[PDB]
Formats: C-alpha cells, structure tokens, sequence
C-alpha cells in the first residue's frame, strides 16, 4: 500500500571489478525509406532514414565472433526542395541529410564473453578510428524527360562516447549498446541534378550505402565491469582430484629395519615386557 | 543525472519562398516581389482598378521601336518597345492612370538574367533598375498603393523585406545556376580485488509530473503557411512529499513514432498550409524521462529488475489560433490520448569518470474522443 | 541481446493530392482530373 | 531457459574401481533371478564440472545431468571367480544346477 | 526443483569361449553429494534445488 517499505531480495553476494580490452571492429550499413507521394509521381513524399540491421562474423585472437549491428541516426536535418505547384514539376517534400548537429548511432551486440560480463557495467571506453561514409547515386525515375540523380556527400565519423541501455519488460531485460557517432562535414558536397539545390553538405539518405556493403570502423573497447568471482574460493573444504595416498615401502627394506633394530633390545627390560600380557589394547595404543 | 538521449530534429528553410506559378493574387505590404520569366512579352501586371495600372514587358535583344500586341490586364493592344542591347534582355514597365487611359514608358533595365524585382511600400512603387553588376532602386509615386494587386504571367518569387540585400544580388545575378550538370589479441586484468554487495527491493511511490513542449516553426513569406509544427523535448521540475520525506523531481517529456500530418491548402500565397505537423497515433509512444534525489535513485546504479504500476491519464488537445494576416483564423483544436505504463528503461551513458543514467517511462497510447 | 529504441517516423497521405490550381498542361493516362469550380461557366477545356 | 544464455554443466569426471562383489537378486515378472552385484568405489579425477552463466568453476565430481556423456555404455572387462556347493551324493555324477 | 542420479538398466550379448552369452546389468549409486545453485528468491533468476 502507501508509505514505503523495503525488503532484501538476496542476502550478500561477492562480486570483483574486472576490466577486459579486446578488439572490436563494428560494421554497420544504412537503410533508407523512399515513400513517393500519391499522384503523377513527380513529387517524392520522403526520402528519410530507416533503422538498418546487419549480422556478419570475424575472428579475433583465434576465436569467430558473430556480431550484429543496428544503424540509426538522430538530430538529422530536413531539407525540402519545392520545384513549384505543377503536378509536373519535381518536388522532394522532405528528405533528410545529416551535418554536424546530427548524430549516427550503432547498436551493437555479439556473443563473447566480454558482453556477457556486460550487465553491471561501471566503465566503457572505446578507442576507434574515423570512417568516411559516402553518398551514392540514385535517379529518381519521373514518367518523362530527364530522370533527375542524387549524388554526392560524404560525412567523417568520430567516437563520442559509447551508451547502455537496459529495458526490463515482464521479467526480461532487453539490452543494448550504441556506440553513438558525431558527424563532420567535409569535400565531396551533393547535389541533384537538373535543380538549383546543389553545393550542400551532409550525407543524403538517398544511398547512404554508397553501394558499399557495410561502413566498418575497427578499435580497442575497455569494459571495466563488476561481475560473479568467488575467486576459486566458495567450493567444497574436500573438492579435488582424489589426493593419492603415497607408497609405504617394499617389505624387504622393512625386514632390514626391524633386523637392524633387533640389537637395540635391553634383555632385563626385553624379559620384563615379556610377561605383561599383551592384548589388543595394549599393543595398539602405543602406535 | 539525468536527461535521456531525447528525439530531435532541424528543419531547414529551402532558401526560398519557392516557386509561385503565374497566377492573380494580391501581396500585402512589405514583400518584395521578383520573376524570372521564360519567354518574352507581358510578365507581370500591377493594377489597383481605380486610377494606376502598371505592367512589365520583357523584349529580347536587338529589337528596334517596333509595335507588337500585347495582353493588358485582358484588353490586346498594340504596344510599342524599343531596345538597343545585344547581350542583355530589357525589361519596360508600361504606366496609365484609367480604365480608358493612354499608356507611356518608364524604366528600362537592360540585364542578362532576366530578372525583375517590384514591390509596395508607404504609398509607393519600389522597383530595380539600372545596370548590372551595380544595380540600384527606384520609387514609382500613387494612391492606394495598399489596393494593387500584382498578377504575374510566369514564375515568381516572393521575398520578406528584412532580406533585400539577398534581393538586391538577385538583381546582379540571377537565380542560383541550375548547375547544368552532366596492441591486438585480448587481455584482461582485475581492477579492484573482490568487493562485496548485496541486492535490495525498494518499493517507493511516484508521482510523475510532465507536460509537453510543442515547436512552432513557421515559414518564411508571406506568413500564410507553417513549415513545421512538432514535439520538443519538454523540461519540468518539482517537489512532493512522501511518507513525511520532502523529495525535489526533474522530468523531460518526448514523444516517438509521431505520425506527421501535411495539410495542403493551395500554392497560392495566401492560402493556408501546413507543411508538416505531428499528431501521436496507436503506433506512437511517449517517453518520460524522470529523476530525483531520493536515497533509490542513488540506489539505481546496478539495478536488477524494475517494475512501475501507474495510472493511466488522458492527454486532451488544447486550443491554438493560428494568426493569418488577413481572413479567418484557423484554430487546430480536439483530440484525447490515453497513456498505458508498456514498461520502463535504465539508459546510461559514460564520460570519462562521469556517467549520465536516465530512467524512462515509456506510456503507449490509445486514442479515444473528442477528435480532432 | 540486443537493439533499442529507435528514430521511428511514419508517414500518411493526406487523402489528397492536394487542391491544385488552374494552369495549362496534360495530365499523363490512366489519370483522372476532378474539377470543382466555384462558379459558372468554363471549366475545363481538353484539346489535343 | 527462454531468456538469455543458456547455461551448460560440462565436465566432470570419476573413476570406477572395483571393492567387492557379492550376490544378488533381480526381480523379473514371475521368477526371481540369482546375480552378481559389483561395487565399484568412485575417485575425483582432473576434468571438473562448471555451470555456464553461473559463479560455479573448479568443482569435482561427476553431476547426474549427463554422466554418459553420449556413450552407449560404460564398460568394464574383468574376471569372477566362483566357487558352487552342488549337492552330491556319488563320484560319478555332478548337477549342471 | 530436482536434477539427480536414476537407476539403469542395460541389456547386450558378448563372447566368452566363444559362447555368445547374453548380460543383464543395473546400475545404481549411493551417498551422493546434494549440492545446490540459488540465484535469488525471485521466479526469474536460475535456481538448482
């Protein structure tokens, strides 16, 4: 009800703090959503950008890795050519291009065990390289005359900062992370043909693909992370390789000892032990 | 703590009015009008019906004092023009006082661009003239200046006064050009020796508080037209009080899968349109990022499970005017939403020694009356 | 594992192509043109 | 489980040694059978048994999750010695049974 | 709630003597270690009674 009440789920559990560095070297491709507006077909409704899914496999430090990767963008800037109000004429309602108030990001996920080790994540740092992501061409068919091409753009990635994020729904915990990517514009600029829209920077979502199959991008990852270790150190007192009860000695060895002690022997002493009557205790508590 | 990675966008004028077909309409006050023309003979007509008419004729190059008929303001008439220019193009303005007038010549403007530039403004005609690349202005007088309209037989653009000096290169050249185009391995070490923790349920009432943001972006011109209408990311704050412990709250709304409606009234400029304006549907979520200082947000940095039972609300459409210059007043107004907890989320973020953790109700929505 | 909430924009028809106006030119086939003026006498006019 | 990784017991591992035989019996149907029941005892040997997704490792033993390991069957090849008092009461004749 | 030893039994012929002598083994065991895993007293997290 009201009020607050606050009850321990768990008693104490015993965690270390671990740091893993490995490689990681994501790849991601683009998608685009090309909507054509209802009527001649002059006008295209939406060139924007659409969330892109990817899975591919690489081998790092001996072992295959299967990754999948998940491109999106954000803060993108809308541009709008209006060619005139003929239904002939070529309009783009809405399309959509990045620069440098707009961010790429890459949610990515694969099957090492450093990923496992992920959910408590106290730090992450990821060290990557700058890639040049192009434009490519894409002619916008019109039912006559000159099909007007979008072409051109290129944008340089750059690493800022990488994010976590957990959704719990029921009782499962959908997570992710993004490596979310800042945008610097720079030479070639696009432009479409047959239009006065030209000399403009970004990277267009036209073909982000570039007919490039995946943009890839290679690095360090440092995951400092709090995860399950007893340290060896929470198992049975008797848990190991059954420990070997060692060789005693050869009987012959033995029968040269007990020969050898044989003149050690007090006779008066030897004769007054020999008429104690030795029964089971008294012989077997001397051992 | 704590804003989540919010929803954002950037709408980007298209540098121009855009394109206005050739067609009767009458500008208000302070807009400066430009045409490019296509072909030559009777571009643009200014007539207030009463006692000023006024037209521009375009004329090729090398084209003596010879007579061709001309169609003003429906009457064909035999209209003389003159020009000596070789290169150039020469724009004419044309002048009379009555329905039945005498007309007379004013002007030229000998430019390659094929450029002209008019307007109204204080009881006066404002018009570009002269020479290329040093062009200059030139003021017409007459009454009633409010009342002409200005029908142009091609292509025009209308510019807002504050940006003449973008007129005034638009004069020196033209429209911009068409372009005419054709080390490795992996390692791992321990940081901290082995800690100690353990896990805890808190269960704490909350009382979320957030209101929307909504962005008006109108475009440019005449002002009949908004080029954008959408949801921003909406900052509150605020204290309450529970089992007797003061807590101050922060919260930022946001929406996500917002449906974007585009109205479209007419290209004339005095029509009212919406370029693009965002309702929220079935398919639409609505994001409230929240939090406090209690001692549980302080407590939510490893967290294990979260589970939120809240009550649904209903989010009503409220009542904005939209101020055209002239007309009626459209006012958008309707529409109720109703929220439903789909779960929530834990976003963190890391900066050097500095993260940022952001928790998110995430509210489907159903749609339920009074429309919209 | 793994993805997350995402940009998501959905994009509806107006119902209309959009009130045109009256101007010159040849609508393509398989098209139809629907007038609705607002006052008498000529309207639309289709000469080849 | 339907959520996340799947955690996997592997390893474990005993020896079988043989410690004394001794008779029997196996309940059939509707006859009762005479047998030999072999004791082995069990000794730890090297690989040891570790839980997946858990803070589970260096464990000894060999679990009842998959003691086969795939195998058809576990097998042992030795000798018996027995010794039978059959009734007798000549030289000349001697009970199979 | 439980994950724990089964008697079994097996059936095969093999030679002796070149007698091929059909067997008939049961396996069974005793004095076994209960270990146990725990995750939590939630429903959600892996527990080995």
């Amino acid at each position: 009800a009201q009020a607050n009440e606050d009850i321990v789920v768990s008693k104490t559990s015993l965690w270390k703090e671990m740091q893993y560095n490995r490689d990681i070297t994501i790849r991601f491709k683009f998608a685009s959503s090309i909507v054509k507006s209802g009527g001649l077909g002059y006008k295209w409704s939406e060139i924007s950008f659409k969330p892109a899914n990817y899975q591919y496999t690489y081998t790092r430090d001996g072992e295959e890795v299967t990754a999948h990767t998940t491109c999106s963008v954000n803060g993108m800037n809308d541009f709008n050519f209006n060619g005139g109000s003929l239904p002939t004429d070529f309009v783009i309602s809405r399309y959509e291009v990045i620069k440098e108030n707009s961010y790429v990001y890459v949610d990515y996920w694969d099957d090492s065990q450093a990923f496992r080790n992920m959910v408590y994540v106290r730090s992450l740092a990821a060290n990557l390289n700058s890639v040049i992501c192009t434009g490519g061409d894409y002619s916008f068919a019109l039912p006559v005359g000159q099909w007007p091409v979008m072409t051109g753009g290129a944008v340089s990635l750059h690493s800022a900062g990488v994010t976590l994020s957990t959704q719990f729904t029921d009782f499962v915990s959908l997570n992710s992370l993004r490596f979310r990517f800042r945008l610097t514009v720079e030479e070639p600029s696009f432009s479409i043909t047959r239009t006065r829209v030209s000399r403009l920077y970004g990277l267009p979502a036209a073909n982000p693909n570039n007919g490039k199959e995946y943009y890839e991008v290679a690095g360090r990852f440092s995951l400092i992370s709090l995860v399950p270790s007893n340290d060896d150190y929470q198992t049975p007192i008797t848990n190991s390789v059954t420990v070997r009860q060692d060789l005693e000695r050869q009987l012959g060895e033995l029968r040269e000892e007990f020969n050898a002690l044989s003149q050690e022997i007090a006779m008066s002493q030897l004769i007054d032990l020999a008429l104690l009557p030795l029964d089971m205790f008294s012989m077997f508590s001397g051992i | 703590w704590g804003p989540g990675e919010t929803n954002d966008s950037t709408t980007v004028e298209p540098v121009l009015d855009g394109p206005y077909q050739p067609t009767t309409f009458n500008p208000p006050v302070d807009y400066w009008m430009l045409l490019a023309p296509t072909a030559a003979g009777v571009v643009v007509e200014g007539t207030n019906n009463t006692d000023r008419w006024l037209a521009t004729i375009l004329v090729e190059p090398n084209v003596t004092s010879e007579t061709r008929s001309y169609t003003l303001f429906g009457t064909q008439e035999q209209i003389t023009i003159a020009n000596a220019s070789q290169t150039q193009w020469k724009f004419i303005d044309v002048v009379k006082t009555t329905q039945n007038g005498s007309y007379s010549q004013y002007g030229p403007l000998q430019s390659t661009p094929k450029l002209y530039a008019v307007m109204k403004h204080n009881g006066k005609i404002y018009t570009y003239n002269g020479e290329t690349p040093n062009v200059t202005t030139k003021y017409y007088s007459t009454t009633n200046y409010d009342s002409v309209n200005m029908t142009a037989f091609c292509d025009f653009y209308i510019i807002p006064r504050e940006e003449e000096s973008t007129c005034t290169e638009y004069i020196n050249n033209g429209l911009p050009p068409i372009q005419n185009t054709r080390a490795q391995a992996n390692e791992d070490i321990v940081v901290s020796k082995t800690s100690l923790w353990k896990e805890m349920q808190y269960n704490r009432d909350i009382t979320i508080r957030f209101k929307f943001a909504s962005s008006i972006v109108k475009s440019g011109g005449l002002g009949y037209k908004w080029s954008e209408i959408s949801f921003k990311p909406a900052n509150y704050q605020y204290t309450y009080t529970r089992d007797g412990e003061e807590v101050t709250a922060h919260t930022t709304c946001s929406v996500n899968g917002m449906n974007d409606f585009n109205f479209n009234g007419g290209s004339l400029p005095t029509d009212f349109v919406i370029s693009r304006y965002e309702v929220i549907k079935e398919n639409s979520y609505v994001y409230v990022d929240y939090w406090d200082d209690s001692q549980a947000f302080r407590n939510m940095v490893y967290v294990r499970s979260l589970a939120a039972n809240l009550n649904s609300v209903i989010c009503t459409g409220g009542d904005y005017s939209f101020a055209l210059p002239v007309g009626q007043w459209p006012v958008m107004t309707g529409g109720a939403v109703s929220l439903h907890s789909a779960g929530v989320t834990l976003s963190t973020q890391f900066t050097d020694f500095v993260s940022l953790n952001s928790l998110r109700f995430r509210f489907r929505l159903t749609v339920e009356e009074p429309s919209f």
